[PDB]
Parts: structure tokens; C-alpha cells; sequence
């Protein structure tokens, strides 16, 4: 719904004020690093069924108390969801690196996510552990630190955007809580 | 004054009337149900009318695609939310016929009960487009393009705002689409004495709810009844 | 907001699938046209008030009957009311000039223009051929680019044929 | 179709609208894709056929278990068999580069895998095993441009990312 | 639902064969023509406004038969109703051009019209006559060839643009008659 | 829990009427038949471990490629991934064999089932792969009969119809 | 009909699944039903008009107001036209007898029987004494047994309280 450009725009409204030549010449810095933008999306979304395994897998074994019978990963039919529930967060945090902005997480699913869990039980604590694999694995995936792949490009800069990716993760935490 | 309980700009959804009014709205919208499938499986037979799934992986899969529109009608915004609660005390009304007065009350204040007769009479009312059927091409072509203007509510400006998005997972839309057409062909026929019961009350849920006036529309009901009842204009934004 | 990136990830949205390489393809277009396309927003926000003051008198020039009894325009704030309306209509072109697509001209421009006009007696036609003034006041001196006063030629006529 | 320029000519459908100024900005940057990657698409039409076969061998190569009795690979025509689908599944990326997007797969390979797979009982994840070994043959010299083999290398693994 | 690009890969499909080189000059045709085409689609929808307040307009005053109390252009009840069975069609030939294929046109709108349009009582014959119009607005609007309208843009032949257009104005006159 | 009691009475709840004379036969049916469907639970109440061990990896017996660097059953509390998981099987068919009918297989079992190893690149007929190593062990001598021997057949089929 | 293989086959109807095991247990007790169940099935036709003529003319003695103006029996149309009815349905009841379940009292008997009394002014009334003439004379001295005896009067006043 909104984006990097769309966030210039509806503070300048807020103001009454018009779209300058200072106040956007920050807008195509976003066009200087443009195809950086569009190098270290394909990284996230040709590993992204490996990485759906690779989270719900490794989380459980630190705490594997829920996958036992009372738990909340206990049934296949309880895994199923889970399969569901994680596929579509990095489904959606997709979306807000090729945006730029953090509004795509915060109203396709965020909205509505803290009084179900609370209905339907789910851990605050083991949510966000499964999350901060998939942090570790995007910073591993958009530079060439990942553990077998290596996506060879021409290298440069990568760490602007990892920070980027960072301050996108860590707010699934902030309504998870 | 301030520093309490109350808000400047907080995010209800309206329509709260305290915790002790949820509780009697959703009992109250499931004995809607309760009293809606009291004629599909009302002999004692589940009937061709039901059919949750056409095979094994379709079956089990059709929970999701319901519970999942649970919550993506659920995490509307603070308008939309607000326009429904006023639209189900104008639609729902036009339900009902007799204006009584004990039925006017329940159905002004309990949003998930007038959420739910207008829902469940277009199911006992075999007056849905999943229930329909053209005989002539004059027919067809009339009755798909008032479901290509009810894409409009879905997108209004160009960008599709998520309340179609018809599955979450990478496979669910094939999932979702072979049930469409499975169930046109569930509901093909559906009796001998079918194609009335789905023809002539499609007659009588356009002309006496929407259009009071507008007599050459009425006159096209009389002419083509199935786009009397793929018209939808119950705005449920989809 | 119908910008160019929320085009092509609301119809993954409506699958319920990953971006690909034809959302990818978008975003080249965003590259190119933007060394060109956005080149004119800093040359309608350096002189807004000398072109819209060309904007506001060109309606009454040309309407003259405005400015009397009985009508729209009868004492002078009625002429400098008039004025922040046709202000609003450039603010919402360079607005729309960054993000590439007709998103705050539909939703905030023409969303709910058809009622409030005819009800306060106030015509669409002063709006239009007002700003159809400034569709002959184009070209490659001194204005933008040749290929930057096309990607602002058609945001006018954005406006031109949905009030119509 | 999936397709850049089969997408957004049906989004301006169901609103009722026109081609406006934010899908006829993805059309040019199919122009900036296409003079990189339909040149990486006659290279695979070179070859329909020296690289099925060694991809008919890694699915072979390391799943020796199919020449048991009651399996997949049961004889040579059922070895002959496997050689084909990966002919389509090199056609298949052969009109994923040429027409701009994942149209076919959507359509007609990915839909229905799930229960092809289940019903027929046909191991998925010897399919995987065979597109994967054609993934790693792109280089530098030798091969499509290194601006080329990007394109090449998004739809190959996409493949192995649905069946995964 | 298809384009120039998908075209010639379900005539790939009739032998099940491939597209390479001298398979591709049909599509290198197509990518070669690419900022006359993108010139030649909003030459349409800029003015498309007073191109059905110029046709069915150009219809009256032609033919004021329509206007007559018992005709089927009467009252604005019928007359905006005129003012959207034209108004549709400007969209899906303009997507035509775009997609390289009449594709569109066919799927959405033109099966079954001329069945359609006779059980409306619809006069056929005026039909046509609004929209042989149609066919001469485009090919003097992505040439310079109007009276006021100069949307000059730079250099170079769109004739052959022309040419094709009314390969998308032809098939709906063999749909409605 | 679809069973011979839920399901005759939710038959009677569908239609909001009374308990009906249709239903008191079906409930008949399962008074006779806890004479092997109840007598055919407890030959596996007192075998665990037993029936899981040789024919756990009699899976990876015939299936040699399990076992490589970068696949499955790697190390040994994977393979004890392995063997729990068909410790679940047999414990969710004891409780089938209690209820009345398929039940607690599809809810618990069964729901759900078939991405849930494809996601996690299991083969799925390796699953299969052991049930039916052991649904030939039904025997008259040194168990209960072949009459009970119908009722260990009716649970352990479906469970091969479920990855099917 | 809602017999209980027409119950049962509709509930695997009503997902779209095979007919396992619970539906296979739902009619093994007809074995232990039908073989006497069904020996309840002659006593009625050995009385057709029998037990109706000695039953429905007591209903004229304890309801002796409908010889009065305005009612049915005023004539002698209306006294073969009471007991026929009962012959219709003295017939279906046997006819729910004979399929086990409850279809042909729902499927011609009493589907609409709300409306069929009270334009007719026909009291529904008469129709309880039409069965408590014949309830209460379910005796296993001089008649068969109480195995065929435990759904008899369970079916007939079953019948008065679906008109109640
Ligand atoms: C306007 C009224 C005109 C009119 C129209 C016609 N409608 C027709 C059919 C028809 N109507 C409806 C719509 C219904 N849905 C619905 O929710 C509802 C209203 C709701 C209540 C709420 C409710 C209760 C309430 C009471 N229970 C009481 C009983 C007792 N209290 C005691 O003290 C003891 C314990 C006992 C007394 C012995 C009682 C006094 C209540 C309050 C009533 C009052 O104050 O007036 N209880 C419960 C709990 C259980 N009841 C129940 O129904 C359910 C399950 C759903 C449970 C668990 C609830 C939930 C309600 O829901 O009942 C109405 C009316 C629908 C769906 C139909 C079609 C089906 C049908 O046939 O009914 C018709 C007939 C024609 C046709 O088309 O069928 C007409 C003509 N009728 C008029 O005459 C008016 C002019
Ligand atoms: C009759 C003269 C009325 C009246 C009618 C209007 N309806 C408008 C839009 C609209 N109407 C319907 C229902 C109607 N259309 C159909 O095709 C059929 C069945 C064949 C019926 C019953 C729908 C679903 C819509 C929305 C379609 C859309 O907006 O795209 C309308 C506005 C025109 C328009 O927007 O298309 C009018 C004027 N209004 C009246 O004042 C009288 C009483
Ligand atoms: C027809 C719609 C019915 C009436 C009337 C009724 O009372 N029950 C319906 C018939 C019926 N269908 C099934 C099988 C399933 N029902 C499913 C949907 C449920 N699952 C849900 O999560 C929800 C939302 C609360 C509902 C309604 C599904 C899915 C199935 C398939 C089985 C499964 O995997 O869950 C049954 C159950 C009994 C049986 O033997 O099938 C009934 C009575
Ligand atoms: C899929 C195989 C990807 C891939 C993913 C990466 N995983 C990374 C870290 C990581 N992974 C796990 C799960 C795994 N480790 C376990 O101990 C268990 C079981 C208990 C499992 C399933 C965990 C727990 C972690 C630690 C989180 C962290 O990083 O702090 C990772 C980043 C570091 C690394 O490379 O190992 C990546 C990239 N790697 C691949 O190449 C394929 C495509
Ligand atoms: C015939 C129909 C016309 C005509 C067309 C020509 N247009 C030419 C170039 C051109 N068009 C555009 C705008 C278009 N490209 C986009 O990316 C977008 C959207 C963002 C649009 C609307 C641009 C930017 C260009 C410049 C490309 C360039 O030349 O560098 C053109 C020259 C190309 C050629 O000769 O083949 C022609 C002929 N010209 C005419 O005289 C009539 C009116
Ligand atoms: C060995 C013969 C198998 C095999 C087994 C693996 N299963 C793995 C994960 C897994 N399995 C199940 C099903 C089972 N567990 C349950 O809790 C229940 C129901 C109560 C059932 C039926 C589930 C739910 C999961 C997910 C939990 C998890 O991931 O631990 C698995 C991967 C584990 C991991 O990587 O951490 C393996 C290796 N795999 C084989 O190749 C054969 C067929
Ligand atoms: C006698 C003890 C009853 C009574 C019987 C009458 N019924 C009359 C007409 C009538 N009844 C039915 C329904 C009924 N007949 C059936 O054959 C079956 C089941 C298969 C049922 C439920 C129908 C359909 C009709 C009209 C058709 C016809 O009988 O030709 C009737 C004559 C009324 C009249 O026509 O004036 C009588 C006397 N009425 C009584 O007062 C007691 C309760
Ligand atoms: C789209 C069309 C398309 C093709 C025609 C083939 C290209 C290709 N790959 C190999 C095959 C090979 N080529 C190499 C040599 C290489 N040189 C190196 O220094 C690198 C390691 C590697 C690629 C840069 C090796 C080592 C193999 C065999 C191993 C393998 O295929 O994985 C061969 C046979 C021998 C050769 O010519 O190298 C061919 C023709 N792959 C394609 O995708
Ligand atoms: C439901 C309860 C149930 C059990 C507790 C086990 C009983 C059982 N059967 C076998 C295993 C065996 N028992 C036999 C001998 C047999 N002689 C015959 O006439 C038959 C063909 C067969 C017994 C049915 C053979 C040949 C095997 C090995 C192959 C097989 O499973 O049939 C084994 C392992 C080795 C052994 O002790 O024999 C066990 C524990 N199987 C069950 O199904
Ligand atoms: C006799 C009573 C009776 C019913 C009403 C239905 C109830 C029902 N509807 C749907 C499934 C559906 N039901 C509708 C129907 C509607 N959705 C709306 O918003 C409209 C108000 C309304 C009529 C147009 C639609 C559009 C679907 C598709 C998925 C969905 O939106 O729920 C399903 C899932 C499986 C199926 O398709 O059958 C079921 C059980 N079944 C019954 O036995
Ligand atoms: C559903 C989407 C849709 C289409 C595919 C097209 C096609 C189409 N046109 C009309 C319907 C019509 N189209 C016209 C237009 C004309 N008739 C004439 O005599 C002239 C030749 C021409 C004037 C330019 C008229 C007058 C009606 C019928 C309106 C009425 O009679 O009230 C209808 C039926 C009702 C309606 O939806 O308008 C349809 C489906 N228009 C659409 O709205
Ligand atoms: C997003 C864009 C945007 C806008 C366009 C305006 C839209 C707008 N205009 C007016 C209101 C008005 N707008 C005009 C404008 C004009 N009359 C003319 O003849 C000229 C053509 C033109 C300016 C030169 C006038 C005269 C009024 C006052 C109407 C009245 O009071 O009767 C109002 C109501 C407020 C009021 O009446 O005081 C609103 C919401 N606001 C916005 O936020
Ligand atoms: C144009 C669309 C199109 C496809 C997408 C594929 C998909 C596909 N494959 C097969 C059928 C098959 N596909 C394979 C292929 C393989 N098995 C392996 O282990 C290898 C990984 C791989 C080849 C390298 C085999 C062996 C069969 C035959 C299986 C059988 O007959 O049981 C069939 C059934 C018809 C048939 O071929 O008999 C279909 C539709 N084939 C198509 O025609």
C-alpha cells in the first residue's frame, strides 16, 4: 500500500508543503543504490522454501516442550499451520525490502495478529526465536556469507541494506509481544 | 484532564457495546446457522448441497480457505469497519419483510446476527451465483458482466486491497480454483424440481430489497433471472 | 496508493505468492524514467506560486460571469478561496510526479469530486479549463526535458479526463 | 499467463479504467530486461538436448534405488520417461524467458504437482536433483553473458523452489 | 489473459518445439518498436474523454433517429447507458496495443455481444457507425493529424501502428453486426 | 471424532429434530463388533519398541540414500526423528480401534499430512515404505484371529491411502 | 429415504471421502437387526382393513362432534375418506419399518403436515386418538415378539408427536 516514495509524500502533506529539490534529492539516492535494491531480493526469494524447513526445524530444538502432546506443535494438523503461519511472514517481509518502507507488514498482517494468539495460545517467546533465525539467514543471503550458495554478483556496498533488513525483522517482534 | 483510562486517538473498531455484548452477539449468529441449516440437511440427509471437498486434499484444505476469511475480515480498517455496522442495520432490515418489533432491536445492535441472516437467507434462498445458471447467451454475457463491476468494490483505485487474496500459501489459489468449478457442477442441477426454487425467489431478492423504482431492470430479473442473483449488492466489498 | 511497486506486489498479495522476475521487471522502469520522469517535481515546487498565479486569474479571465450577484464568486474572498483549490489541483500533480502513478490524484484529488461541487453550485468546467490553460505552456527550453514534459503532459490530463 | 505486461493489462480491468502512467513505466523496463536475457534463451535452444542428458544422469547418478523392482526407474523406457519430463522442464524455462515472467510454470507445471507426484508416486526429489546440476554449469567464459546467466538462474531454481 | 510474447509459445506447443533466433525476429519486432508503441498508447487514453463526447454525438448528428420518443437513445436512462457500452470499448483496444495481440478484446467483451445486444433491442446498424468513427480517431491521433490536438512527439513513421489499430477496430465489427 | 456414535448423532443435530430409530441400529453395530475391534488393541499395547526397530530401518534397508552428506537420516537422533515418528502411527491406531471408526487418524494423523514432508523434502512413500512391511504380519497362529485381523487391516490400509 | 445406509452414505457424501470402516460397522448390526426387525413387517398386512375398521370407528365414538354441521363426517364420503388415509398411512409406517430409518414417514408423510389441516379444518387432534387406539394394544400375548415390539409404538406415536 505505501512505499519509500509514498513516505516522503505523505509527510510533506502533513505540512501542506510541496515535494522540493532537497528534500528528494535523498529519494534518488533510493535510484543510486537501485539495482542494489533489485540484487538482494533474489537472494531471499529463490531460498525462501529452504528457509520456511530450515526456521520451523531449528527452533524446535531448543525448545522442543510444545512439540509435545499439549504443546503447540504437536499434531501434523498443528505443524500444518505452522508450515502457514511462517511462510507468509517472510512472504510479506518480501515485500517491504522491495518498498522500502514498513507498512506492508503493518496492516496485511500485523493487524489482528496479538488478540488471536492470545485466543489461540501461541508463545510470544518462541515466535520471535523462529524470527531471529530468519534474520541471521537474510544477512547471510544478501552478502556472500551464507553457508553453501553463493549468489555471485558485482560487489560493492551490502551492509546499507542489511541493516535495512534488520529494521524490518525485528518489528514482527514488536506485535508478537 | 486526562491521565485515566481514556484515549485522544485509540483504535476501536465502533460498534463495542461492552464485553458482555460479544458473548450474546456470537451465540446469537450461531443460532442463525443452527436455524439456516435446518433446510439443506434438514430431512436427516446431507444432501448434494453441502459437499465440503470434491477428493482427499480438498476436503481439509476448504477449513482454511473459511477461518483465514475469518481474520481477513477481521483486520479491517477504521472505516470499513464502521461502514457495515450501519450497512447491517439497512441491509439486514430488508430481510425480514414484516418490520416487527422484537426482531428490530436484536438485529440494530447485534452486527454478527445482521451479519449473519442476510448470509444465511442467500443460502436458503438458493440465490447466490454459486446456485445459478444461464440458459442463453443473452443470458450469460448479462449476468458476467455485473460480476466483473463487483470487482470494483475489490479494487477501487487500481491496487487490490487484499480482501480477495483467495489464499496464503504458494498452492492454495489451484486449491481454491478447481472448487469453484467443481461446484457449478455440484450445483448443476440439484433436483427436478430445482431450477424454480433457484429461479423464481431470484425474482424476489433483487426487485424488493435494492431497487424499489428503476422498472427496466425489474423488467430484466423477468427476463433473465440469473443476473438477478449474481448481482450481490449486499456490500461486502468483495 | 497505485505507485508502480504496489501494483505488482498487491496481485502477489491476491495469490498469496513470492515476487518474481516479472515484479522485478517493474522496477527497472522506476530506474529509467526517473533520471527524466521526476525532473520536472523540483521545477513545479521552484516556481508553484508565479504558475498557478497564471493558474488562478486564467479562470476568470476567461469566466468573467463568476464575479457576479447570485453565483460562485460574489465578494473577494470568494476570489481568494478560489485560489487555494486550484493550488491544491498542483500539489497532488508533483505529489503524483515522484511516485510514479495516478495514486493521491484518484484517491485524494477525484475521490468524492462529483458531490461536493454540484452541491455548493460550483462547476467542473471553471476546474478544467483553468488548468487547460497549462497544457499550452510546454516546451523543451526553459521548461523540462522532451521526454520529461510527456510524463508531465499526462498527469494534467489525468485530471481532464476524470472531471469530465 | 503470469506475465509483467499480462498482469497489469488485467488490473485496469476490474476497476474499470485505462492504461494509466504507472503500467506503461513496467513496459519499458521489460525493454531494459530483454536486451539481457532472450539472448540466454537461443543458447538453450542451441542445446535441447546435451543438457537433458546430464541432467538424466543426476537424477541416476546418486538415486540408484530406482532399478529395484516396484520403482520409478523399472526399465529403459521408464528411464527414457525420465528423460522427457526434463525436456519439458527445459521447455517449460524456455518460454519463461522469451514471454517475461513465471507464466507456463503457474499454469501448467507447478498446478497439479502436488498430486501427480502423490498419486503416481514419482520422487520429487530426484526432480530437483536434476535442475540443480544444470544450475551450476553457468560461468563466466563458456557460457551466456554474466548479466545473462541472472535471468537463467532465477527460474531454475524458482522451479526448485515450488516443489520444495 | 495473453500477449504478443505468449503467442507464439502455444504455437511452440502445436509440435511441442521451441523458440531460438529466426523463431524470435517475430518478437524481436515487437522489442524493437517499443517507444513508438508506448507513444501510441497514451495518445489514446489522454483524450478518450471527448472521443465518446465526439462519437456518439457523431451519431446524432448523422442519424438523429435515436432521439426520437420511442427510440433507443431516448431518455438518459438509455443515453448513459450509450455512454458506457462506447466507454468500455476504448479501454480493451487500448490494452491490445499495448499486449501486441488482440487478446483481450475477444475474451472479455465480444463473445456473444451481437447476442446480447438483440434480445436489448439494440439497433445494429448504428452500431458499426459509431465505432468506423473509432477506427479513424486512433490512426489520426497517433499520427499528428488533428485539427487542435498536437501532441508532438519526436520524429519517425507510426504508419504501420496505423495499420495494426484498425487490425484491433476490425474485430469488433464482425461481433456486433 | 468421526466414530459409530458422533457421527449418527450429529446426523440428528444437522437437522435440529430429535434422536431418531435410524440411529439405534448403528449403535447396535458396534455392540457386536468390540468382540475383535476392541480385541485387536492390546497385541500392540504390549509392543512398542519392538515392532518399530526392524522395521524402522527396514525402510532405510531398501533405500540406500537416506544416509549422505546433505540428506536425511544423517545422524542417529535424526534416525531417532525417524523412528518417533512411526512411534506416533501405531500409537494413533490403538486409539482408532477405541472410538468407533477413523477418527483420531483424521484429525490427528492424517490433517494436514501430505505438504508437511514435502516442505521438509521427505519422501513420503517412505513412510509407506514400512506399513506395508508390516501389514503382512496379520496372522491366526501366534496372534487373534483373521476376523481381528480385518480390524488391524481397516486402520493400517488407510493410513497407506493417507500418503496416497 | 434417511435409512441408516442412506445416513451413513451421506455423511461420507457430505465430504467427498471413501466409505471406511465406521460405515462399514454402521449396518452390522442389521444382521443383528434384520433378522428380527423385520418379522414386525407381516402383522400388518394380514391386517389391511382389520385393525383399521375396529380402531378408527372407536375415534368416531370418544370424537362424536364430528357429526355435527361444519365438520367432515356429515356424509358418507367423509367416512371411507378418514379410514383410507390410514391405509395411506398404516403403509408407511410399515414403510419405515421395512427400510429402517425415518424416510418415508419424512419423505410422504409428513413433510407439509402444518398446512394440509387447517384449510381443511381437519383436526390434528383426532390423528393423536387415531394412534392411542392403537398404541396402546402392543401386547406379546396373542401376537408376536417384543424384539419386533421395542420400535413398533416408537414409530406410531413417533408419528403423533412429528403432527404435535
Ligand atoms: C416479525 C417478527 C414478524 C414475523 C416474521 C416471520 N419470521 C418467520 C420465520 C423466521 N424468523 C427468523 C428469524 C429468527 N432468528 C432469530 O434469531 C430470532 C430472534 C431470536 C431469539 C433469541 C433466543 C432465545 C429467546 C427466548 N427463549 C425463551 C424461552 C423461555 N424462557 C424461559 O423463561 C423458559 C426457559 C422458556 C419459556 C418456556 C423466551 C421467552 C425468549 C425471548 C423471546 C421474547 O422475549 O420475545 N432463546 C435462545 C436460546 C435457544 N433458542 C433458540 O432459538 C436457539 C438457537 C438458535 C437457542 C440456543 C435464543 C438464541 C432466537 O434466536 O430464538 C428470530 C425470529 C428465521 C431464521 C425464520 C425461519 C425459520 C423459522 O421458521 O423460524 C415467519 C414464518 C414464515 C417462514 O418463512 O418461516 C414469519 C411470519 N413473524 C411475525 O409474526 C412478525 C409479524
Ligand atoms: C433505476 C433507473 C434506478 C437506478 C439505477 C442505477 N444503478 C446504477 C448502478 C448499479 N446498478 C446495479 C444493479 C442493476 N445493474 C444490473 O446490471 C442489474 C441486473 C441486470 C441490476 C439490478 C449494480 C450492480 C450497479 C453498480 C454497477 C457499477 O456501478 O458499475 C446507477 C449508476 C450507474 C453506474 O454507476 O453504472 C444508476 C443510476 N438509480 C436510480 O435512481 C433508479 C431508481
Ligand atoms: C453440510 C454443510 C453440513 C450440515 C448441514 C452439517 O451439519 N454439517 C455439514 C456436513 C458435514 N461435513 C463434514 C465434513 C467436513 N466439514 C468440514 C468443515 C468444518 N471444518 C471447519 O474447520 C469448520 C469451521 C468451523 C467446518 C464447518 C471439513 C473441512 C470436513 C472434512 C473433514 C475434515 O478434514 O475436517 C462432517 C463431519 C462428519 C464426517 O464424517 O465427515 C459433517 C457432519
Ligand atoms: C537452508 C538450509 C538454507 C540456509 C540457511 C541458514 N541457516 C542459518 C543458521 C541457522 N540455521 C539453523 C537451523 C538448523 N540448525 C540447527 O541447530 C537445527 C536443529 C536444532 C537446524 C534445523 C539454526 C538454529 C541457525 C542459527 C541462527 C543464527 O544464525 O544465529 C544461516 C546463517 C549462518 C549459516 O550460514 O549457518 C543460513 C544462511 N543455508 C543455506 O545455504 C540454505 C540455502
Ligand atoms: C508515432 C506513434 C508518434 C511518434 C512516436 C515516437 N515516440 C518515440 C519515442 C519515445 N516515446 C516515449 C514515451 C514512452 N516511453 C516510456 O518509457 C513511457 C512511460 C514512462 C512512454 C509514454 C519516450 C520516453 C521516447 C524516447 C526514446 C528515445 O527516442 O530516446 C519515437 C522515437 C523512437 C523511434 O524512432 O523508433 C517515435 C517515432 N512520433 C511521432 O512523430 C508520432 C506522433
Ligand atoms: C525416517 C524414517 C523418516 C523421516 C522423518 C523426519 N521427520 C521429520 C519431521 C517431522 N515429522 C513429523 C510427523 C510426526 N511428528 C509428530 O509430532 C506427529 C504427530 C503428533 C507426527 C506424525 C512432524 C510433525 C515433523 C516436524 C517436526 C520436526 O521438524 O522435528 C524430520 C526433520 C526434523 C528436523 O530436520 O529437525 C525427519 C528427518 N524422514 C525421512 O526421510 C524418513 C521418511
Ligand atoms: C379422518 C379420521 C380424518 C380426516 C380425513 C380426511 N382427509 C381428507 C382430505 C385429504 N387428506 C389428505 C392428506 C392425507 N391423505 C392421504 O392419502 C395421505 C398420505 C398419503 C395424507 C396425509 C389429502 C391430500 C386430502 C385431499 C385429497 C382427497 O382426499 O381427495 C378429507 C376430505 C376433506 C374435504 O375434501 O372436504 C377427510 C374427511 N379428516 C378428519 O376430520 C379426520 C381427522
Ligand atoms: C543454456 C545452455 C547450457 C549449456 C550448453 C551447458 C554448458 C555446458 N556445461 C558443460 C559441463 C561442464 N562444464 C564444466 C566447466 C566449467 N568451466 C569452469 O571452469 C567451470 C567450473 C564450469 C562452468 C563455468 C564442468 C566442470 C562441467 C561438468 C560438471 C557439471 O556439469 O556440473 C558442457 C560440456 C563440457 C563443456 O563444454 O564444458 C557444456 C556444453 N550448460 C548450460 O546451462
Ligand atoms: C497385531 C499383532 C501383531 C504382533 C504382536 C506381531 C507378531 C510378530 N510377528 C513377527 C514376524 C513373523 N512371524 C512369522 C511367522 C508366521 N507364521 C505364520 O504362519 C504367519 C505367516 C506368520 C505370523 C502371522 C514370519 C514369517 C515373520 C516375519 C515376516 C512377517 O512379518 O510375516 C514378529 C517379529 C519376529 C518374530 O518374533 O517372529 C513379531 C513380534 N505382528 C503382528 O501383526
Ligand atoms: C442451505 C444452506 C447452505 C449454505 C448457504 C452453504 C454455506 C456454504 N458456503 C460455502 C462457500 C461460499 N458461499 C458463498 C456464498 C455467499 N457468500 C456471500 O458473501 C454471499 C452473501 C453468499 C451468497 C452469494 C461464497 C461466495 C462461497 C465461496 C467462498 C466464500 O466466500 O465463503 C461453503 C463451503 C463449501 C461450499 O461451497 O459449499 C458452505 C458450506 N451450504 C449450505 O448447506
Ligand atoms: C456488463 C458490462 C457491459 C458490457 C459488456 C457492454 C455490453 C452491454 N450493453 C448493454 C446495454 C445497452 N447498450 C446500449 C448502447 C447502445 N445501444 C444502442 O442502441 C446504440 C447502438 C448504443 C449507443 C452507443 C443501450 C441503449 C443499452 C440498454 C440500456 C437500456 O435499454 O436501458 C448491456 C446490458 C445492460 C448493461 O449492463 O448495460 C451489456 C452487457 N456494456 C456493459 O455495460
Ligand atoms: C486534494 C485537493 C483539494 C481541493 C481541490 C480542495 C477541495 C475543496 N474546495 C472547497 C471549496 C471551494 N473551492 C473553490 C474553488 C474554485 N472556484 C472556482 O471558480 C475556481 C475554479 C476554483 C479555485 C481557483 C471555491 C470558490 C470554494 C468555496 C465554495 C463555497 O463556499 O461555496 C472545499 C470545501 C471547503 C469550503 O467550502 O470552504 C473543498 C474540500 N481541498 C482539497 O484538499
Ligand atoms: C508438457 C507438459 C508435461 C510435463 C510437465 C511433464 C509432466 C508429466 N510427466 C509424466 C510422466 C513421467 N515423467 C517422468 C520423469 C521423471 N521422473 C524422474 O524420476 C525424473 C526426475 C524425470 C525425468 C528426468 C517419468 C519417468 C514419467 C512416467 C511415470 C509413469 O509412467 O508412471 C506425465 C504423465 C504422462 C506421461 O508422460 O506418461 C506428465 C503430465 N510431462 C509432460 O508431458
Amino acid at each position: 500500500m505505501l512505499d519509500a516514495f509514498s513516505r516522503v509524500v505523505v509527510n510533506s502533506d502533513a505540512k501542506a508543503a510541496y515535494v522540493g529539490g532537497s528534500d528528494l534529492q535523498a529519494l534518488k539516492s533510493f535510484i543510486a543504490d537501485g539495482n542494489k535494491r533489485l540484487d538482494a531480493v533474489n537472494s531471499i526469494v529463490s531460498n525462501a522454501s529452504c528457509m520456511v524447513s530450515d526456521a520451523v526445524s531449528g527452533m524446535i530444538c531448543e525448545n522442543p516442550g510444545l512439540i509435545s502432546p499439549g504443546g503447540n506443535c504437536y499434531t501434523n494438523r498443528r505443524m500444518a499451520a505452522c508450515l502457514r503461519d511462517g511462510e507468509i511472514i517472510l512472504r510479506y517481509v518480501s515485500y517491504a525490502l522491495l518498498a522500502g518502507d514498513a507498512s506492508v507488514l503493518e496492516d496485511r498482517c500485523l493487524n489482528g495478529l496479538k488478540e488471536t494468539y492470545i485466543a489461540l495460545g501461541v508463545p510470544t517467546n518462541s515466535s520471535i526465536r523462529a524470527v531471529s533465525i530468519m534474520k541471521a539467514q537474510a544477512v547471510a543471503f544478501i552478502t556472500n556469507t551464507a553457508t553453501e550458495r553463493k549468489m555471485s554478483f558485482a560487489a560493492g556496498d551490502c551492509t546499507s541494506l542489511a541493516s535495512e533488513v534488520a529494521s524490518y525483522f525485528d518489528r514482527v517482534g514488536a506485535a508478537i509481544s | 484532564k486526562f491521565l485515566g483510562t481514556l484515549k485522544r486517538s485509540k483504535d476501536p473498531s465502533g460498534l463495542r457495546l461492552g464485553f458482555y455484548g460479544r458473548k450474546a452477539d456470537d451465540f446469537m449468529a450461531r443460532s442463525i446457522a443452527m436455524q439456516a441449516k435446518a433446510s439443506a440437511a434438514g430431512s436427516g440427509v446431507y444432501t448434494t448441497q453441502c459437499s465440503e471437498g470434491a477428493s482427499k486434499g480438498m476436503a481439509e484444505n476448504a477449513r482454511t480457505a473459511s477461518l483465514a476469511k475469518q481474520f481477513r475480515q477481521a483486520q479491517r480498517s477504521a472505516r470499513e469497519m464502521s461502514f457495515d455496522y450501519y450497512e447491517g442495520r439497512k441491509y439486514a432490515m430488508k430481510a425480514v419483510g414484516h418490520i416487527c418489533n422484537y426482531e428490530e432491536k436484536i438485529f440494530q445492535q447485534y452486527n454478527k446476527t445482521a451479519a449473519a441472516y442476510v448470509m444465511g437467507k442467500q443460502e436458503t434462498l438458493l440465490s447466490c451465483d454459486r446456485y445459478a445458471q444461464p440458459a442463453n447467451k443473452a443470458e450469460e454475457y448479462i449476468q458476467k458482466s455485473v460480476q466483473m463491476q463487483m470487482k470494483k468494490r475489490s479494487i477501487p483505485y487500481g491496487v487490490y486491497t487484499t480482501s480477495c487474496a483467495d489464499g496464503t500459501v504458494k498452492g492454495m489459489a489451484e486449491n481454491a480454483r478447481v472448487a469453484k468449478e467443481s461446484a457449478n457442477f455440484r450445483a448443476r442441477q440439484m433436483s427436478a424440481g430445482a431450477k424454480a426454487a433457484a429461479r423464481f425467489n431470484a425474482r424476489r431478492v433483487a426487485n424488493d430489497w435494492h431497487n424499489n423504482g428503476c422498472n427496466y431492470e425489474e423488467k430484466l430479473t423477468s427476463r433473465f433471472p440469473a443476473a438477478a442473483s449474481s448481482v450481490r449488492p449486499t456490500t461486502n466489498r468483495y | 496508493m497505485k505507485s508502480v511497486i504496489t501494483t505488482v506486489v498487491s496481485a502477489a498479495d491476491a495469490a498469496g505468492r513470492f515476487p518474481s522476475n516479472s515484479d522485478l521487471e517493474s522496477i527497472q522502469g522506476n530506474i529509467q524514467r526517473s533520471a527524466a520522469r521526476l525532473e520536472a517535481a523540483e521545477k513545479l515546487a521552484g516556481n508553484h506560486e508565479a504558475v498557478v498565479k497564471e493558474a488562478g486569474d486564467a479562470c476568470f479571465a476567461k469566466y468573467a460571469y463568476l464575479k457576479n450577484p447570485g453565483e460562485a464568486g460574489e465578494n473577494q474572498e470568494k476570489i481568494n478561496k478560489c485560489y487555494r483549490d486550484v493550488d491544491h489541483y498542483m500539489r497532488l500533480v508533483n505529489y503524483c510526479l515522484v511516485v510514479g502513478g495516478t495514486g493521491p490524484l484518484d484517491e485524494w484529488g477525484i475521490a468524492g469530486a462529483r458531490e461536493v461541487y454540484r452541491t455548493l453550485n460550483l462547476p467542473t468546467s471553471a476546474y478544467v479549463a483553468s488548468i487547460a490553460y497549462t497544457r499550452d505552456r510546454l516546451c523543451v527550453p526553459r521548461d523540462m526535458s522532451a521526454q520529461a514534459g510527456v510524463e508531465f503532459s499526462a498527469y494534467l490530463d489525468y485530471l481532464i479526463n476524470a472531471l469530465s
